[PDB]
């Protein structure tokens, strides 16, 4: 994540998706065997060429042989056509300790009110000279699609199933390497998975928010998916 | 003899994108930007002679090695030219010459005729896989890039002649795809399964020129010229074809294509453009208003070679039946890629399929071309009509109506510079059927405009009135003209006054 900050400790829906053994793609975890991602995170097809890792905090796990939980992936489920989610099955549930937890869900009708503030996190890019390998966390306010629109200057027009957060006037946000990555805000009381991590058109562009996939909107089909 | 705007750069032309009001041309040792509106030259950006090293490195360059050991001093062709927009507005251009290494220029937020101000080189040393060179796009010898979006990466699928100069740590490959980082900073290929290569052993034997690529119905074509089998002799033109995805080439096929006279047969295609047809056209060939067509000015073999003769047709396939022709239910397997032998080639995303017949179809001027070498076309649509623009070896351009009833002979015809006409060609319409294309003719665009012209070589109102009558001309006082381009209130097709 291009201009954000270690994370105090480790974050327990955080899970790092590895592709042929190198960390590639955040993801969300969302109930004990389901972690919600972005499709850009599969290269292959056969899934023995992945691995999730839960309750880490150093992408290469230094920090923590106490917490991590390496889990083989099951299954794959695409999202909608329109969408950039995937739903990922691992073979076995993941084991839910103070360094492993779910995060919740909007239900699907829901909006979030301008200003709400949020967070990215991961493992992605961060522009430095030698990262230190740490989950990296970097906030935004939830700006309106509206205004988001004429931020990017007519480039993009945002569907209902997009969601915007930018930070104010300056470059921050997430990144190549951070993708599947949970956009988190709150408001109600608890945290919420709100939109998911993307590719971009550019990383940490001064004051142009990033546009995330709008969880609310496919809530229905995640819940048809994940509840069983 | 007519008079058009006529720009002329100090080198030769290799390439040429029209963006935002500009004029983008990619040529040896340059860019240039020059007006849509008058073809005046707004700016350039110097990719000038460069000097090549084993000890100098591809994004870094040297006159810290300009005295020499063994390194010599080179000129940088242009071989990719695209416009990307998707990210913030950059031109990214890809020379012949640090191993085929593109750079981007970011246009300012106002001035775009600025390629000079903000331009990073492209390549990202590599360290995963350091056996590998995501950054080495272009082939010195013969390639052509296209790029597209999907999946929120900027995708460029890759054709490639290749030649077996083992470099270290540098190759290149035949086909390939390939996406940006969103750091902007470098290229990736996304599996192993993301490049086709020529095998080791026919890497020489004989090559694979890359004549054109295109993007339509989800798929990627390219069209090529190659070895109608391997150490074979005769030479061929094919389509390849896969599906359009960043995660590797899937659905591989290379279909043999035939042009023929009525077997005569045109095995070297010279140049294509793919376009819509109008409804003369459509309703003869297979139809469909809103139907993508390549066509394709083709050319007769000297017996033995791959070299083209003074001889050739034009004729045009819809793409929508060169599906069928891939897709139908016989199927050979990719000789040069695989062996001629070992597995997958004893069996039957995973598997690379030859097909052992062409697809053919005949020429559409019925040899109103067979005597001379026709090295460019273009498309367009006025009304029913179906229009080739057509340019060749001794610089002669012209303007043709495409039909299978009607053997139809040119409305325009005449000298452009005598350099031949290039391949590479741009067409821009604008509201109400007319526009122009832009035309380059050893080192000069110039760009004839799609429509007025059949009318301007008529040196009397008679003559103008007498005119074939889709051309649509008239006699305005004292020129010939159709009425859009004609100043005062007259303007007739039937009254000439006593002059």
């Amino acid at each position: 994540v291009v201009n954000g900050i270690p994370t105090r400790t480790n974050i327990g829906w955080m899970v790092s998706l590895r592709y042929r053994n190198k960390h590639i793609c955040g993801g969300s975890l969302i109930k004990e065997s389901w972690v919600l991602t972005a499709r850009q995170c599969f290269p292959s097809r056969d899934l023995k060429d992945y691995e999730a890792w839960l309750g880490i905090h150093d992408v290469h796990g230094r920090g923590d042989e106490k917490c991590k939980q390496v889990l083989n992936v099951s299954q794959l489920v695409y999202g909608p056509e329109g969408s950039d989610l995937v739903l990922m099955k691992l073979a076995r549930p993941a084991v839910l300790d103070d360094f492993v937890s779910t995060i919740d869900l909007p239900n699907y009708g829901s909006t979030i009110p301008e200003k709400t503030s949020c967070s990215v996190y991961g493992w992605g890019y961060t522009g430095l000279i030698n990262y230190d390998g740490l989950l990296r966390v970097a906030h935004l306010y939830i700006m309106g699609n509206e205004k988001c629109s004429q931020h990017h200057r007519g480039k993009v027009t945002l569907n209902e199933s997009e969601i915007c957060a930018g930070a104010e006037k300056i470059g921050s946000g997430p990144c190549e390497g951070d993708y599947g990555g949970p956009l988190v805000c709150e408001q109600h009381k608890m945290r919420m998975v709100l939109g998911v991590i993307v590719p971009g058109r550019g990383c940490a562009i001064p004051n142009r928010p990033g546009i995330f996939v709008r969880v609310a909107y496919y809530a229905k089909w995640i819940h048809k998916i994940i509840l069983t | 003899k007519y008079q058009l705007p006529n720009f002329t750069a100090e080198t030769p032309i290799q390439n040429v994108i029209l963006h935002e009001h500009h004029i983008f041309l990619g040529a040896t040792n340059y860019i240039y930007v020059l007006n849509e509106e008058d073809l005046q030259k707004v700016a350039e950006y110097k990719t000038g002679p460069v000097l090549e090293h084993p000890d100098c490195f591809p994004c870094q360059d040297c006159s810290s090695k300009a005295n020499l050991s063994g390194g010599v001093w080179k000129d940088n062709i242009n071989m990719a030219l695209v416009v990307d927009t998707y990210y913030d507005d950059q031109l990214i251009s890809c020379g012949s010459v640090n191993r085929g290494t593109c750079q981007r220029h970011v246009f300012p937020h106002n001035h775009t005729a600025d390629i000079q101000s903000e331009v990073h080189c492209i390549f990202s040393p590599q360290i995963e896989e350091p056996s590998q060179c995501p950054d080495c796009v272009v082939s010195a010898l013969g390639a052509k890039v296209l790029s597209s979006v999907k999946d929120r990466f900027i995708n460029f699928f890759v054709g490639n002649t290749i030649n077996s100069s083992y470099f270290p740590d540098h190759p290149l490959h035949s086909i390939s795809v390939r996406r940006l980082k969103e750091t902007k900073d470098g290229f990736m290929f996304l599996t192993d399964q993301s490049y086709i290569d020529v095998l080791p052993e026919f890497r020489d034997s004989y090559p694979i020129k890359y004549v054109h690529a295109f993007e339509s119905n989800n798929f990627i074509y390219f069209l090529t010229v190659q070895r109608e089998t391997l150490d074979a002799q005769t030479f061929h033109t094919r389509i390849i074809r896969f599906c359009s995805i960043n995660s590797g080439l899937h659905s591989y096929m290379e279909m043999p294509l035939e042009c023929i006279l009525t077997k005569e047969v045109f095995n070297i295609l010279q140049a294509a453009y793919v376009s819509k047809p109008g409804a003369q056209l459509a309703r003869q060939i297979g139809a469909s208003l809103n139907d993508d067509i390549l066509f394709g000015v083709f050319a007769q073999s000297k017996p033995d070679s791959a070299e083209p003769m003074d001889r050739s047709a034009m004729c045009a396939f819809p793409i929508k039946y060169v599906n069928d022709f891939f897709n139908k239910i016989n199927v050979r397997c990719l000789q040069h890629f695989y062996g001629p032998n070992h597995e997958h080639c004893f069996n039957r995303d995973e598997y690379r399929t030859e097909f052992t017949t062409a697809l053919q179809r005949v020429d559409l001027f019925m040899g109103q071309f067979s005597e001379v070498l026709l090295t460019s076309i273009s498309t367009f649509i006025k009304g029913d009509l179906t229009i080739a623009n057509l340019g060749t070896s001794e610089g002669r351009f012209m303007q043709v109506v495409v039909s299978r009833s009607g053997p139809s002979t040119p409305h325009v015809n005449f000298l452009l510079d005598s350099h031949p006409v290039s391949p590479e060609v741009i067409v821009e319409h604008t509201l109400n059927q007319n526009g122009y294309t832009l035309v380059i003719t050893g080192k000069k665009i110039t760009k004839i405009p799609l429509n007025g012209l059949g009318c301007r070589h008529f040196q009397s109102c008679s003559q103008c009135l007498s005119a074939p009558p889709f051309v649509q001309c008239g006699w305005c006082h004292d020129k010939c003209v159709r009425s859009e381009e004609c100043l005062s209130g007259t303007w007739t097709q039937q009254i000439c006054l006593p002059a």
